[PDB]
């Protein structure tokens, strides 16, 4: 006749992990729609002829 | 998961994450048949062999 | 405890047991002391030498 709080509940019980990082994100896809470019300072600027 | 990354404006903010638990409790089962040890070794049918 | 003992009259008797449980939770304490540098560190550890 045990307590239910050394029951099942708490001291009849093992933890486990494998619900862990197993909901993924959207897979990245920035790549295919814009390019990267470096910086180095506060801003940058473009510019070209015509 | 965490918070998503945010313009750094004013001051920084401390947030917090949230933890989730489930608990499932296993059960008990059994079967049982029944039969006379004289009526399976009186047998040269060779049934109930795969009992 | 276990029930107790008995005289043998025809069949054992099964009895039964219980058991108990206590709970505790814990605290934090802490105790802290303010000192400048120049006190006793950079001129000499007169007092607080045994802080």
């Amino acid at each position: 006749a045990i307590i239910t709080p050394a029951l099942i509940s708490a001291l009849k019980t093992s933890f486990q992990k494998h619900f862990q990082d197993a909901l993924a994100t959207a897979p990245s896809t920035y790549l295919q729609v814009a390019t990267v470019i470096p910086s180095t300072t506060a801003s940058n600027t473009y510019g070209w002829l015509g | 998961q965490f918070p998503k990354l945010r313009e750094w404006i004013g001051q920084r903010v401390i947030k917090d994450m949230a933890a989730q638990g489930y608990q499932i409790t296993n059960k008990l089962f059994e079967s049982t048949v029944g039969v006379k040890r004289t009526d399976i070794e009186d047998d040269n049918l060779g049934v109930y062999g795969p009992l």
